């Protein structure tokens, strides 16, 4: 599940922290908010892989650019570049990106999909969980939101995810770009699926696995 | 893995313990041998259903026999009911490989193999199973007729053992019986997990493996 | 035709307290016939360690590769890659291959030698992390790896504590794997000492 | 095309005690990523001490449970109100199951109770009528994850007694019904944070030879 | 085996401290065609129990004519017909459940998903599902479509577990009723701005809404999006 | 094709090969050498596609053969596995992969050790006590597993092999016609002329 | 989809609803599909968002270019340059595209491009999904030399009875005005069209 | 095909185009697709012409016999025999019926029956695959109560339309007016409809 | 299955037929007689689909045995032959056809004469001085058409045989295991004890 919000003075986007591989839970605590530049970040749902891959490679592209042109990296190049990339692929590279952020030209909030389609937005969702959000987005939403009301509907449209979606769950991660400011990366914002004390201590006594050999390995020279 | 032998002193049959859903290991403590009656066994491979009905089926059919005549069924006739049984489901997809072991006076001590594609052999060797290769091999190079009944009984834990090591989808535990004219006696479950080791060690076999 | 189960093999990592522990069963098979009892999936580079599961041709060859690129790191940095920086290394090399990926599922243990933090990591085929504190899995049995580990696992074990865990979570997670088992390695890692047990386990 | 089958996900586990027995089960009931219910009981009391539940296609599980209760009614009627022991239960649920070999009942099927000597049973069977009785076992979408832990901590697998140099076992002794419920709220706690299907309530069924007793417990509904 | 030709949307419901709401727009879909626009799929039955339908629509009417009968049928030789032996809810929920179980077990479905909501006679909510492969549950909120998606989860945070349905009044369950279907109106392109909406309560008894609209649309904000990305006219 | 064997003994290494050549109803062939001499010490049994098979050894032993001439020196037995394995791993990711299997059995001069590699067409290398390639496997490893011991002489490596071929002779499905064995001690590579 | 371009006495209205549907979900509900690629031509797109965009932002890319070197491309010239990327990659696009311009010398033009890449010049023109159930209406109603107002009804009414019969368009309708006086954006909101 | 039934203030009118095809070949091009299953019950067949006049034959039988016992069957009575057939053999058919009859209590009714075989009671109704054309048109021109001059009128310019843009559409507008007055056929030429 | 072969020489009817019966990798059994007697003066071999075989064959067994009980006389080898084309013939139709070839050997009392019948589980009947079903025709076809005569003795008939049986061991690719060989004379029915 992954949301984006704008505001008054900037953007807010969100998302869960669940890994899936197949119904298993790879990963409790993911992070799926990638930083592009210091200023515009991005949301990724598909394919793990091609959204960390695709998010690092127009990075590092963006990086070079500013250094270039002695500008601020804008959200507009970020959004070309990976559209661009995106649809060479023809839908092959997986990658479902809500990208926000802000630059000298203001405040945007974009969606682009695997095969290199873009949307502009004041709220948008991606991934399984992006029902449940949209729902919660649609219900709340309204024009001029301040910085704690962004944030909180994007907490809420998450929080829907995680209930409601089997393929979203644990813990809110956001991020506020707010033009003017540095941007502030609210790791595990919420965590309201904290596991219960055991019944037991599984701990085993000591020699209870049979050995055959032992060795010192040498990691040295 | 299941297998039975005719040797000097009778007939020997061995099973593997183990069930499998896939690559899934369902169960290590399951019964592949039926006991039709005092001198009456059914061995069990391939669908784990199709095989306990059709099988325990097979031992309600050999009970009438028994009422309507007046004498226990020739291990001829126990084996043809289940071949034409599974001969009229033949193209319906059961899945069955088994082996009708036993003594009756008139016949001696016999075994039939008879399968789900409606083959019936009448035979002195069978293996049945994923791991039917494997029991062969150390089976059919150390078989002689005169085996004692001690020999036989340990080549047969033997075969079962190299077919639960080598088949990723046989294991768990072997189950032996003896078949006399005094009819079929259990001679004990046999956990790999203890008989590997003790084999390894006892014969000097397995040479392949981390000591 | 499915390349991630045609030879089996199951791989497990674990933190404890200044420690990590990586198993490995030792199973080489071709389907249901098992080939070989000695097929390691554990390797090492300097002090980081490399678990691979998956198809064996590919175990191999991402061996003899890593081998390879950490040596020519070593000689241009002029010291042995790091856990953070080997993982990094691991994952750009997999999605280098994204459209014609190696079948595997490795796993990254190891000590930074600088700040003392032990330190574990899994990927997918194509590349993507999965860091996780507590354990990761790899291979055939991943499911039943997943099932032990939650429960078995508690944070902070003392080393001769960890090897107990690890240990009963592989031992009994290839146990209900027909493609796994067929022996067990267990490497315990300590800041400057690493010990190297071959479990005794089932052979069927 | 139309498909007849579906998978409502859940997971269920028995355990066998000395004089008693339990039939755990989630209350979560799901199709693809939805969630139908959060309290959907699949655990069910058959009558003479028998508990049952029949995981995988809800459908097909409903049809066999009614099935399997209507068998235990005429089955007092036909043999003059006599109690349908374990064993028996066992064998009339193979023919129900076996009946449908052509189109089966896509469910993992276990029952719990008391054998006729009083003593913890659990029997569980394949989708077409395969059956064993065992001490423990788990069904459905977790029995990958759980049944392995089970294995360890249930029958004491692959654990030695210290010092003993892998030579002797850990010994086999049954459990209290308190460490049987530890277990099983453990069990699923564990299958829950890893399975997506797995989660919302825990639903435990306990027979001893003074009824069936039911225990319930929040699960993590995410 | 069938394929559905003219189908109906997302039926949502739910459980509050008296009785039952549940609710279902007038639209029959021909694919993409919006084709007929009058179209009722909430139908009652007796005085206490609404079933609403969603799904091939030419099965709606086959279990119409199916309840119609039933009713009927139950009056029968039957002097408590409209007492203590009228049809209840789950006496009428069971007898679909075992036909759509039927249906697809001899692999010609009625093509279908129905929630039976009504209040029994002994003043308990009844709310359960079924649809075509025979699958049954009952939970504080139920919705087929669409509506598992995007109503349930706003429905969920009204009542959440079985505690909240004695704290959730009429109104407040109506009004997140009425908001579920406005976001179904927004973001299902089978859907209609018309429905239909009833309420079975165990005091007032049943209530049938016809020709209600979708109202309160926030669109303004549609004018300040220009282009996909880089255009700014 | 189909039955390529290896033992390793004590002080050498045996590989016996099956002499049928058959396309489709018809023994083509029943004297058919499935062996190349890579170097002096190192012999490669092989078995899998027609055509394949020949062609993938005889490229092999150029290669090896070269390296010998170039260096004055011949490979250890780890090596050409090696290199061989790496030609497979190549291959599989190829246009049309070799589908060939092989058997390396070497003696080490320097370790003064005799080795057996089993290698598949994937590129699956491993180091054995005794291997196979095919069906044959799945009756002469657990046969092994029982009769074998790691310091039998060449003369006991023999008789292992004559109670696999007679097992293979009496439950495998096709003729293959026997088999031209060969052993790989510290004395080079010589032929069995009766089997 | 509902898309129309409509040539009256001062130039050309081009007309789009804002519905974008991944199958019956409504991914985008506030869409814009007129799509700037110069000054005065623009165009409105009709199948894959993903190809008509790639498209599109390729014509605006030569349009600057061609600017620069040769000034004002006539809409003629725009139609050319969308043909020849439709035509030469028929097989990989998913691409109905309408072109509509404002020459001071040609007036008001607009040109069709349909799935094959084939180009027609007609005095107005409608497509996507949603323009099946408009080809009746239109037919009748539309004449030539209408004034601004008399093109906006004519949109508005033709788009609404799209909108109402087809479920893949729906939301608002924008309409983008082209003329000598310059370049007017329109929004209609449901609660005036729906009930027309 | 193109039929529609349209109720106005006197009855019903049924229209059809006489266009049959297999595939681009006009097999028939006078086809009658009005056609009587009791003296003022009607309808309009559109789909595969064996299904549709073999549902058509059975109807006609089964009210035949329904009068020969109970006297003249209602409208809904003749859609419910169409709806049994359509609905209980809906994997064999492939029919899109429109039924119009004229009661002296009901006056005027018409029921459509999709291909599901789901009925559906109208004010008007159209079908067939020259319909899509025209829901547009007719949705905005239809008004109920009209005069005889007027539904005729409606209906002509509706499949004048439909037979325009339909390929699968075209020769000959029948229609068949059905009053208390009796029963009326009338016949349209393309000479006439064409240029409307 | 596969092998079965039949010879009508001057005064007997001589069948041939492999002990083999194989399922997967695994030769089963090396002692099968694929063969019943249908009279005292009839025998059939039999190949084709696993179970149907038998179940063929012991079915026509108990009809010609029936028909010899009621009518307390032995039918002709021709009539015998009719009577199994017709049931083939019926059977090929049916819902799960059998999947069964047939060579039918007689000695007709009346007419002093040996007969063969070749049938196929389609129904197709053939008398023939030699016949095969099978790969085997594709080699002893054209073997008998040289070295066959019409007026061979048996023991010429039996030797004929040998030549097809060693050309079969040499080209065949699958290990068939021997024959079983049975002689159908005035004098009833006898197997030939060592072949
Ligand atoms: C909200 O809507 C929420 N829903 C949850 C979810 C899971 O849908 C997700 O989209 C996440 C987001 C990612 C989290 C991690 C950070 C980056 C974003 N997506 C996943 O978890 C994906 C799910 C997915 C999606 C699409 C797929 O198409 C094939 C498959 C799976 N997870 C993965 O891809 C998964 C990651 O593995 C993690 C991991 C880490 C360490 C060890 C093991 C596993 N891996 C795979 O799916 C592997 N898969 C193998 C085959 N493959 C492939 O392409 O094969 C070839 C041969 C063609 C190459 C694809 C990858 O989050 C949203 C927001
Ligand atoms: C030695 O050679 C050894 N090999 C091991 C093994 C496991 O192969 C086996 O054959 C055992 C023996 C049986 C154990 C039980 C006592 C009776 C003997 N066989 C199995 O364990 C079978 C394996 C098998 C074989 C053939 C098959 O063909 C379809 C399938 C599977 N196991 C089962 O059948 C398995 C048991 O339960 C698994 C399980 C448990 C819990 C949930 C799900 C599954 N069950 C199934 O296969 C279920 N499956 C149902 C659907 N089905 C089917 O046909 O459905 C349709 C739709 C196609 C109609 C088939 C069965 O022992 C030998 C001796
Ligand atoms: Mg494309
Ligand atoms: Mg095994
Ligand atoms: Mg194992
Ligand atoms: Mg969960
Ligand atoms: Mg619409």
């Amino acid at each position: 599940t992954i949301v984006g919000v704008k505001f008054n003075n900037g953007v807010v986007i969100a998302a869960d922290t669940r890994s899936t591989q197949g119904p298993i839970v790879a990963d409790k605590n993911c992070a799926k908010l990638h930083r592009i530049s210091p200023k515009i970040w991005c949301a990724g749902a598909g394919t793990a892989a091609d959204t960390e891959a695709v998010t690092q490679l127009i990075g590092s592209n963006i990086e070079l650019h500013s250094l270039y042109t002695s500008r601020e990296p804008r959200v507009v190049s970020a959004l070309q570049m990976l559209k661009q990339h995106l649809f060479k692929y023809q839908g092959h590279i997986g990658a479902y990106l809500i990208v926000a952020g802000v630059d000298p030209t203001g405040s945007h909030l974009f969606s682009i999909h695997a095969h290199g389609s873009t949307d502009v937005g004041y709220y948008l969702s991606l991934g399984s969980g992006s029902l449940a959000a949209m729902a919660v987005l649609e219900s709340h939403w309204k024009q001029d939101l301040t910085k704690e009301e962004a944030i909180k509907l994007a907490s809420d449209a998450i929080q829907a995810g995680i209930w409601n979606d089997l393929g979203s769950g644990s813990n809110v991660d956001v991020c506020v770009m707010e033009i003017g400011k540095d941007a502030e990366y609210l790791r595990n914002y919420l965590t309201p699926n904290v596991r219960e004390e055991k019944q037991k201590s599984y701990k085993f006594p000591r020699g209870t696995t049979a050995v055959l050999k032992e060795s010192i390995v040498n990691i040295c020279d | 893995t299941t297998l039975a032998f005719r040797f000097q002193g009778g007939i020997i049959v061995a099973v593997d313990s183990r069930a499998t859903a896939g690559n899934w290991v369902a169960s290590q403590t399951v019964k592949k041998v039926i006991e039709i009656n005092p001198f009456l066994l059914g061995t069990m491979a391939g669908g784990a259903a199709d095989c306990q009905f059709w099988e325990t089926w097979l031992g309600s059919q050999c009970r009438l026999h028994e009422l309507r005549e007046k004498e226990r069924i020739s291990v001829a006739a126990a084996s043809k009911i289940l071949s034409n049984l599974v001969y009229q489901y033949k193209g319906a997809g059961l899945s069955m490989g088994t082996m009708i072991c036993g003594y009756t006076r008139k016949e001696g001590p016999t075994i039939y193999y008879v399968d789900s594609d409606g083959t019936r052999l009448k035979g002195d060797i069978f293996c049945v199973g994923s791991g039917q290769t494997f029991a062969y091999g150390v089976l059919d190079s150390n078989y002689k007729w005169d085996l004692s009944v001690e020999d036989a009984l340990y080549l047969g834990k033997r075969s079962i053992l190299a077919a639960a090591h080598r088949d990723a989808y046989s294991g768990g535990s072997v189950n032996l019986y003896h078949v006399t004219e005094d009819g079929w006696i259990y001679h004990g479950n046999h956990d790999v997990g203890e008989l590997f080791w003790k084999v390894k060690e006892e014969e000097g076999s397995f040479n392949n493996v981390i000591g | 035709s499915d390349p991630s189960s045609i030879n089996g093999g199951i791989v497990v990592a674990m933190t404890g307290k200044d420690c990590v522990a990586i198993a490995c069963d030792l199973r080489l098979g071709s389907q249901s016939l098992g080939v070989s009892n000695k097929f390691e999936k554990i390797f090492h580079y300097g002090h980081v360690f490399l678990g691979i599961t998956g198809l064996a041709t590919d175990v191999t060859t991402l061996n003899e590769m890593f081998r390879y690129k950490t040596n020519l790191y070593k000689l241009k940095e002029e010291r042995a890659i790091e856990p953070e920086t080997f993982t990094q290394l691991v994952s750009s090399s997999l999605y280098e291959r994204r459209f014609g990926p190696y079948f595997v599922g490795p796993v990254v243990a190891g000590i930074n030698s600088k700040s003392g933090k032990p330190f574990i990591a899994g990927f997918d085929l194509i590349g993507c992390i999965d860091e996780a504190k507590d354990f990761i899995v790899s291979g055939t049995a991943s499911d039943q790896l997943f099932g032990m580990c939650e429960s078995l696992y508690e944070p902070n074990l003392e080393p001769e504590d960890l090897f107990e865990t690890i240990s009963q979570a592989l031992l009994n997670a290839a146990d209900r794997d027909a493609l796994s088992g067929w022996g067990a390695v267990v490497y315990i890692i300590k800041k400057d000492e690493v010990v190297k047990r071959y479990l005794k386990m089932r052979q069927d | 095309q139309f498909n007849p089958y579906g998978d409502n996900g859940g997971t269920i586990l028995g355990i066998a005690g000395e004089d008693f027995a339990v039939l755990a089960g989630d209350t979560r009931n799901i199709t693809d990523y939805s969630i139908n219910s959060r309290y959907e009981p699949k655990v069910f009391d058959c009558g003479d001490n028998i508990v049952m539940s029949a995981n995988g296609f809800a459908a097909d599980g409903d049809a066999l449970v009614k099935r399997f209760k209507n068998s235990v009614k005429w089955y007092h009627f036909d043999h003059n109100d006599k109690k349908l022991s374990i064993n028996s239960a066992a064998r009339n649920i193979q023919h129900l199951l076996y009946g449908k070999r052509f189109f089966p009942y896509y469910v993992h099927t276990i029952i719990a109770g008391l054998d006729e000597d009083g003593k913890g049973a659990v029997y569980s069977f394949d989708p077409v009528g395969s059956y064993e009785r065992e001490q423990c076992r788990a069904g459905g979408a977790a029995a990958s994850l759980i049944m392995p832990f089970l294995d360890n901590q249930v029958n004491f697998k692959n654990q030695y007694e210290p010092g003993t140099n892998g030579k002797v076992k850990k010994p086999l002794k049954y459990l209290s019904v308190e460490e049987v419920i530890k277990l099983v709220r453990d069990s699923f706690t564990s299958a829950t944070e890893r399975h997506i299907q797995v989660g919302d309530g825990l639903e435990i069924l306990i027979v001893t030879k003074d009824g069936v007793r039911k225990e319930f417990y929040e699960l993590k509904r995410d | 085996t069938q394929q559905p030709i003219v189908t109906g949307t997302s039926v949502i419901s739910m459980k509050y401290d008296n009785g039952v709401i549940i609710a279902a727009d007038n639209l029959g879909s021909y694919g993409s065609l919006l084709r007929f626009n009058g179209v009722e799929r909430l139908i009652p039955v007796g005085d206490n129990t609404v079933v609403g339908i969603s799904g091939d629509i030419s099965d709606m009417q086959h279990i119409e004519r199916l309840l119609k009968d039933l009713v009927t049928e139950n009056a029968y030789d039957n002097p408590l017909a409209d007492a203590e032996e009228a049809l209840e809810p789950s006496y009428i929920f069971e007898y679909l459940a075992t036909v759509m179980y039927q249906r697809r077990s001899k692999m010609n479905p009625l093509w279908n998903a129905i929630i039976v909501a009504g209040v029994q006679s002994n003043g308990d909510q009844f709310l359960r599902y079924v649809n075509l492969l025979g699958v049954t549950y009952s939970s504080p909120t139920l919705a087929t479509g669409f509506g598992a998606h995007m109503a349930n989860p706003l429905l969920r945070k009204v009542v959440d577990r079985e505690s909240d349905i004695p704290k959730t009044t009429v109104q407040v369950a109506e009004e997140a009723i009425v908001n579920a279907m406005r976001v179904l109106y927004y973001r299902d392109a089978r859907s209609s701005r018309n429905f239909s909406l009833a309420i079975i309560d165990k005091n007032t008894g049943l209530t049938f809404k016809k020709n209600l609209q979708v109202e309160n649309m926030k669109w303004d904000f549609a004018k300040d999006i220009k282009g996909y990305g880089t255009q700014k006219i | 094709m189909d039955i390529i064997l290896g033992i390793r003994v004590q002080d050498s290494v045996i590989l016996a090969s099956s002499k049928a050549v058959t396309r489709g109803i018809s023994v083509l062939k029943d004297s058919d050498d499935k062996t190349r001499q890579l170097s002096p010490h190192t012999l490669m049994s092989f078995a899998g596609e027609a055509g394949d098979t020949v062609q993938f050894a005889e490229y092999i032993q150029a290669n090896i053969q070269l390296y010998s001439i170039r260096e004055d020196y011949e490979l250890s037995p780890q090596a050409v596995s090696s290199f061989v394995r790496q030609e497979l791993a190549k291959s599989i990711r190829s246009r049309r992969p070799y589908q060939v299997n092989v058997l390396i059995g070497g003696y080490d001069k320097k370790k003064n050790k005799p080795e057996l590699y089993q290698i598949d067409y994937l590129g699956t290398k491993v180091e054995l006590p005794y291997g196979a390639h095919g069906y044959s496997g799945f009756y002469t490893f657990s046969l092994l597993d029982h009769h074998y011991r790691p310091d039998m002489t060449t003369e006991e490596g023999l008789d292992l092999l004559k109670l696999c071929v007679q097992e293979l002779e009496k439950r495998m499905p096709m003729d293959f016609k026997g088999v031209i064995v060969k052993i790989v001690d510290k004395d080079g590579i010589r032929q069995v002329d009766d089997f | 989809t509902s898309i129309m371009a409509v040539t009256f006495k001062d130039g050309v209205i081009l007309g789009a609803d804002s519905r974008t549907t991944t199958g019956a979900y409504i991914a985008n509900r506030v869409t814009d599909k007129l799509t700037r690629v110069h000054d005065k031509i623009w165009c409105c797109r009709s199948g894959s968002a993903a190809d008509t965009q790639a498209i599109a932002d390729i014509v605006q890319y030569h349009l600057e270019l061609y600017t620069s070197q040769y000034g004002t491309p006539s809409t003629e010239t725009a139609a050319s340059v969308f043909k020849e990327l439709c035509y030469e990659n028929k097989d990989n696009l998913t691409a109905g595209i309408i072109v509509a311009g404002y020459d001071d010398k040609n007036k008001g033009e607009v040109y069709t491009i349909p799935l094959g890449g084939s180009v027609h010049k007609l005095p107005y023109a409608i497509a996507g999904s949603g323009s099946t159930f408009i080809y009746g209406y239109c037919d009748k109603n539309f004449r030539e030399n209408m004034s601004k107002e008399e093109t906006v009804d004519f949109i508005k009414h033709s788009l609404s009875q799209a909108i109402k019969w087809d479920g893949s368009s729906g939301g608002v309708i924008r309409m983008v005005v082209l003329t000598a006086a310059g370049v007017e954006r329109l929004i209609f909101y449901p609660d005036e069209y729906e009930q027309l």
